């Protein structure tokens, strides 16, 4: 595919166009973000390596 | 609402203490401890989250 | 010394931005493809000269 405007390129710029079908926003409604929305905070526990001046934290 | 209050502060500068003793290049760093932690969607994080 | 008589061009992307009107957008759970996302901008920030 090409296109030419004052016998120059014409280059398509954007994101990449998709084929919205109805079922596609309907099962994130379906979904609702069924997410209780209740602020969750997860701790970090930290762990103590040779050099012991700078810190660093684990997941767990 | 006193022993409350100098419960959370003390708990808040002790941590804020080891935490600004890490280096930049890190997984869990100064910049980017508040985001992996929460598990919700609130507008900004500020306030009571950090 | 024939490859470097006539001036490269350097293609720089437009400078477009809409976090500051819209900060909702942009809240604590950000969308990324690969995890391995963040490598890069830690290794120059711990390394510069490499």
């Amino acid at each position: 595919a090409a296109m030419f405007s004052r016998n120059k390129p014409l280059y398509m710029t954007g994101g990449s166009v998709r084929t919205i079908a109805t079922g596609n926003y309907r099962d994130a409604a379906e979904r609702l973000r069924a997410m209780d929305e209740t602020l969750r905070l997860k701790p970090f526990k930290i762990t103590e390596k040779l050099d012991f001046r700078v810190a660093a934290y684990a997941i767990p | 609402l006193f022993y409350h209050s100098v419960a959370m502060i003390e708990s808040c500068y002790v941590e804020l203490g080891n935490v600004a003793r890490v280096s930049d290049s890190d997984a869990i760093n100064k910049y980017t401890f508040t985001e992996l932690s929460v598990q919700g969607r609130p507008v900004m994080n500020r306030g009571i989250i950090v | 010394s024939a490859w470097f008589i006539n001036a490269g061009m350097v293609n720089m992307p437009t400078l477009s931005c809409a976090n500051g009107y819209y900060p909702a957008l942009t809240n604590v759970n950000p969308y990324h493809r690969l995890d391995t996302w963040k490598d890069t901008l830690n290794h120059w920030v711990a390394y510069p000269d490499m």
